[PDB]
């Protein structure tokens, strides 16, 4: 349940939920599995640099 | 969370060492490990508690 809504909290830009989740506490170990990361950066914008 | 600020308040949770169902067993020489728990890998809630 806090997982996802992290990701969504990531790949939406929206930052204060991200301290919200991390404040109520993540794994970090159970969640920056590479598959993740590697989302993370699939969702970086077409015309970027 | 509900005050910003804060000071981080102390709270010491004295527990039995044969409940603890998950317990890595911190390392032997002189416990200094960092060494971090596993949280949520338990499909049992019996007298096993974390």
């Amino acid at each position: 349940h806090l997982e996802a809504s992290l990701m969504d909290a990531l790949l939406n830009d929206r930052p204060e939920f991200v301290r919200l989740l991390i404040s109520h506490g993540l794994s970090l170990g159970h969640f920056l599995t590479p598959m993740r990361l590697a989302q993370l950066y699939s969702a970086a914008p077409s015309n970027s640099l | 969370m509900a005050s910003t600020g804060g000071t981080k308040v102390v709270a010491m949770g004295v527990a039995p060492w044969g409940v603890v169902r998950n317990r890595d067993t911190l390392i032997n020489p002189k416990g200094s490990f960092p060494a971090r728990y596993r949280w949520r890998g338990d499909p049992e809630d019996g007298v096993q508690f974390p």
